[PDB]
């Protein structure tokens, strides 16, 4: 129900870190409390954590 | 430019993580230590990977300076003070650092 986008690239040098260029679509799965939230690509699928601040809502800018 | 990224505490993995990252690129492995040269490598992280740069330190005294934080895996061994960075998969296994210096621990 609540969707981001990224605003930049980003690319991870740990496993656990989810890759992307700017446009790659996420669905959030871990707003736990780390900034770097777990999250899904809508372009790829791949489930990883990301920098909260590289994303905005779907619904602002 | 892209902009900083959050801030998060090392742990083992990264530590790891990096260390092989950094091995596969090759870059580091080999290259002759400066401070300048560290400064670079852990502004790099801290900016892309938001790790904050009080991790890759090393062991004082004479000889090879082992690495403080478990699972970075590199150490600084002389040459003919005058160090380059090595790599070390026993370092992932072992905190020689700890063994050595455990006033630190």
């Amino acid at each position: 129900v609540t969707l981001f986008v990224a605003l930049y690239d980003y690319e991870a040098i740990t496993e656990d870190d989810l890759s992307f260029h700017k446009g790659e679509k996420f669905q959030i799965l871990n707003s736990s409390e780390g900034d770097w939230w777990e999250a899904r690509s809508l372009t790829t699928g791949e489930t990883g954590y990301i920098p909260s601040n590289y994303v905005a809502p779907v619904d602002s800018i | 430019v892209r902009p900083q990224v959050p801030l998060r505490p090392m742990t083992y993995k990264a530590a790891l993580d990096i260390s092989h990252f950094l091995k596969e690129k090759g870059g580091l492995e080999g290259l002759i230590w400066s401070q300048r040269r560290q400064e670079i490598l852990d502004l790099w992280i801290y900016h892309t990977q938001g790790y904050f740069p009080d991790w890759q330190n090393y062991t004082p005294g004479p000889g090879i300076r082992y690495p403080l934080t478990f699972g970075w895996c590199f150490k600084l061994v002389p040459v003919e003070e005058v160090l380059v960075w090595r790599f070390d998969s026993k370092l992932a296994f072992h905190h020689m650092a700890r063994e050595l210096h455990p006033e630190y621990y």
